[PDB]
């Protein structure tokens, strides 16, 4: 039988069976309920739609992501996510195949707990393990020794994994993800009176992100062009139909994962956190990581990201390195490609909790190998 | 609607 | 010489010299225009109306207010009402006093920048300044630490300035308030006969708003008082004379400051935009803000709007905590009373941009110190 | 005139004049510089905070501490501390009194010339002498032998003392102290899903660190007890009213202070250091530091950290060497204790470099001891 | 606001 392999990423559930080069299920990590009174009874209605559903009916519904920087924060919610997964979007009986969670580094002891209950007793899955995202994110591009720079909808992080053992005293989490760009981008957006606020239209903002801005090589030069001439910006037609401009806003978005400051935290940028990571690397192996940055996850898909951080950490760096930043395409899926990856192997079919191994020993398993 | 887009 | 501090309101200007501890003059904020064709060439009658002008003669013009939502929605009729405000209510020539003017938080970048040039190449200001809205207040209210949730016509804001120095990224803009409660009341008051449609019946219903209506304790217990018993009922009559007996209909009105819900809005309560904001803050200043929770603004006035606030924030805060809503009488031109004291506080006076700073940086002067 | 005694501890500056039994002033050494924008100009604000200035404003600041594991970083940042120190702390005028400087043991030799620099051209000092910090700690102590174990904020530093002499050749800096042990309490925290980013939350976790923690006479014992029963759990609420709930973490944090393994430490643990530079001693002199063991500087203080210190040396000496450990109260300040006594001696009244010695001698005053 | 104290 295949094993089942489910990223549990906080903005989308990238999921599929081991083996497969892609995930097949790809879906916007959403629950949704309706804002209204429901008035023609022979619709036949239902409480509560999930993925797909819940951004087709977008603009009747309340939107939940039950997922915060990692953190489930409402199990009923992705408790019906997982539902989705498996009877619907994969077309599996979750019972009858081992499975493989992805979750993030530095994640409080409990949403482990929480992960394995539901699992082992909502679902009955057979066999599981649960693992460090960035592992799978270095595997992801066959190399084995490297610093993973992950950055998704709700958090970025830093992993330093050598001869394929993580450095587990040497990461770092920085919250500033996705979400919070979107954020970010709404407030810029008002500037030029455009408001958002319901998350329908949140979701609105967050298809804009995706397709106007990207990282500037040049904050103070951009925007010394930007307010010298309008060639730089551009605009997107809502589904209201009506034109909308991005200008100024377009790089200024963006921006705030090298300043931070933008969004009023204090935290360092991610070049600083890259570096701040390396430097807590031993002497020797710095060098060994500098050749190997491995940037993974969404946000980490913004034109220029990728020179950007280069020619950042360029200045961190002592000079006579060599500073390479490997940005591939797929980087916007790698953690689960990775997840597929490892999940097809004998050595890695020694690493699945049984069942029977956490129904005898309660939580004391996953206590462990939790780290 | 007091704004541009929106409301 | 004297200045003059004006506060372009969405519903009522509020605008007089510095130092005075009242407004002077207080057109409510309205143009009006002739619903029929003059007859009597006799009568001396004139173009269009504003302020007391256009109460007076509101039983025969259409109404339009120039500001929603903060947003100066016509250029024209503010600039009517500006003149009105100088030559007519102040009787004074602003191109001989520097001018204070007020705008909302987040507003659109642009309202600032059209007003400033209205300002400067219109009424030829010597020197200007914007002061935002909820700065003021605290100025207003004394205290230099502390949360404002100011609340007028249109807008509402929540802003927390700490030890005098601010948090921007903490502020929430909620475009709920009174101009939507009397539309809302205009919906309920359908359901016992009464009709109302013109936009002259849009300000007797501000009268009803401003008279008979009040703010539960507690929404389920009032309620079910209504159900028991006639004991809420009250009555206003109309210009007609006509006794109009409304109930069921004071406590609903404005139950929607706490449940937006009721209006087709997605975002939560005045207080849950007031807890959410304070949480936005580093967790230390929580605390002092707390205890300095200040109101503002006309739609504060509701009886009863204290102690439900007071009860509502002690239900989301922590317990082991205090918890101040600082909400005195006269809470509602505490702003043209924080701008008499801004500009009377001489420090200040290096803050005014003079017209010749104006004339060579052009309309990016505005950006200078605000959000 | 009476002379003046600083402690330049990586923490906490510990001053007052000399005989003094406790230093007049005890402050955390911060620079803190905004944050934000400082929008109510009436405040009077200040271009950077220090001390309990900075610890009220925590919440607003950015908190730098110019000394970082040992080293001064900033030398304006550290002469900020020192301004403050005399004006405000001491309320004092540095021209008009004796000063003492306290140092640290293999500190490179350009900082005792800039640090004499200072104190002689910034704040004219009529007299000046710099001093090992473990040396006055014994000597506070009384004994006039034993080997220190004296652990602040940056540096652990042992130091076999013998005739009242620092034996240089045994001088163990060890560069885990209470910062570097605040950090891991940030990580255990985590696990609980507790948060803490900003330079300010390090400051609240350093509240929680001097509380809550404590030292187990042995690991696995206490922790299997902790693990089968809640009864070793406590708490301690944040300034926002919210209760944190621990237990397991209480012994987990100063554990590494013997295992710095667990913070992936190369260097040795606190009894090893301590014995590790017993050994390098003159071989007669062993036994009469092993009876003389003494603790000192604000890391000494968790409960049970002697009986367990005790415990643990024991092991690494051959046994009956009579191993006894000095840890009574006031151990927090013996350091600065010292320097008072040592600045009531007449003889050290005649041997401070002068301020006349000084401005013939210039910096060079150093280089006859430096080599 | 995820966090249990902090976010
Ligand atoms: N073209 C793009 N440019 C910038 N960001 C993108 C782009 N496409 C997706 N993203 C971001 O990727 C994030 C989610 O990526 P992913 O890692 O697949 O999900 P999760 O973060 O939940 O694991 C979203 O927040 C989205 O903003
Ligand atoms: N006694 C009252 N109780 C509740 N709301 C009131 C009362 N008096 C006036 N209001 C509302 O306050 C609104 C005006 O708000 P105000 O703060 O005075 O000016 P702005 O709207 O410019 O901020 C009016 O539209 C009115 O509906
Ligand atoms: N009672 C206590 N419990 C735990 N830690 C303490 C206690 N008292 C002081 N400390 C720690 O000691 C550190 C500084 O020690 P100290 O020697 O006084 O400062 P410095 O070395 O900078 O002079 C602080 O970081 C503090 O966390
Ligand atoms: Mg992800
Ligand atoms: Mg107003
Ligand atoms: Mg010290």
């Amino acid at each position: 039988i295949a094993a089942l392999v489910v990223d549990n990423g906080s903005g989308m559930c990238k999921a599929g069976f081991a083996g497969d080069d892609a995930p097949r299920a790809v879906f916007p990590s959403i629950v949704g309920r309706p804002r209204h009174q429901g008035v023609m009874v022979g619709m036949g209605q239902k409480d509560s739609y999930v993925g797909d559903e819940a951004q087709s009916k977008r603009g009747i519904l309340t939107l939940k992501y039950p997922i915060e920087h990692g953190i489930v924060t409402n199990w009923d919610d992705m408790e019906k996510i997982w539902h989705h997964t498996f009877y619907n979007e994969l077309r599996v009986a979750p019972e009858e195949h081992p499975v493989l969670l992805t979750e993030a580094p530095l994640n409080p002891k409990a949403n482990r707990e929480k992960m394995t209950q539901i699992m082992f007793e909502t679902f009955n899955t057979p066999a599981m393990y649960v693992a460090i995202q960035a592992v799978l994110s270095l595997y992801a591009s066959g190399r084995t020794t490297g610093i993973v720079m992950d950055s998704g909808d709700g958090v970025t992080h830093t992993v330093p994994i050598y001869e394929g053992y993580a450095l587990p005293h040497a990461i770092l989490r920085l919250d500033l993800a996705g979400r919070d760009l979107t954020d970010y981008l709404m407030k810029i957006l008002t500037e030029r009176g455009y408001s958002f606020t319901t998350t329908a239209e949140r979701e609105i903002v967050r298809d804009i992100k995706e397709k106007l801005c990207y990282v500037a090589l040049d904050f103070e030069q951009e925007m010394a062009t930007a307010a010298s001439s309008s060639s730089l910006e551009k605009s997107y037609e809502l589904p209201d139909g009506q034109v909308i401009t991005i200008g100024n806003e377009r790089f200024r978005c963006p921006e705030a994962l090298f300043q931070p400051s933008f969004l009023g935290m204090e935290s360092c940028g991610i070049h600083e956190t890259t570096f701040n990571s390396i430097m807590k690397c031993d002497v020797d192996i710095r060098k060994d990581l500098y050749a190997n940055t491995v940037l993974s996850g969404g946000t980490t898909m913004y034109p220029g990201i990728a020179d950007r951080m280069q020619k950042e950490i360029t200045a961190l760096a002592p000079s006579t390195m060599k500073i390479k930043i490997i940005a591939p395409p797929e980087r916007k899926y790698s953690v689960w490609i990775g997840g597929s990856i490892l999940a097809s192997l004998s050595t890695f079919q020694q690493m699945w909790i049984s069942k029977q191994e956490y129904d005898e020993s309660g939580p004391s398993i996953v206590h462990r190998k939790c780290f | 609607p007091a704004w541009x887009a929106x409301c």
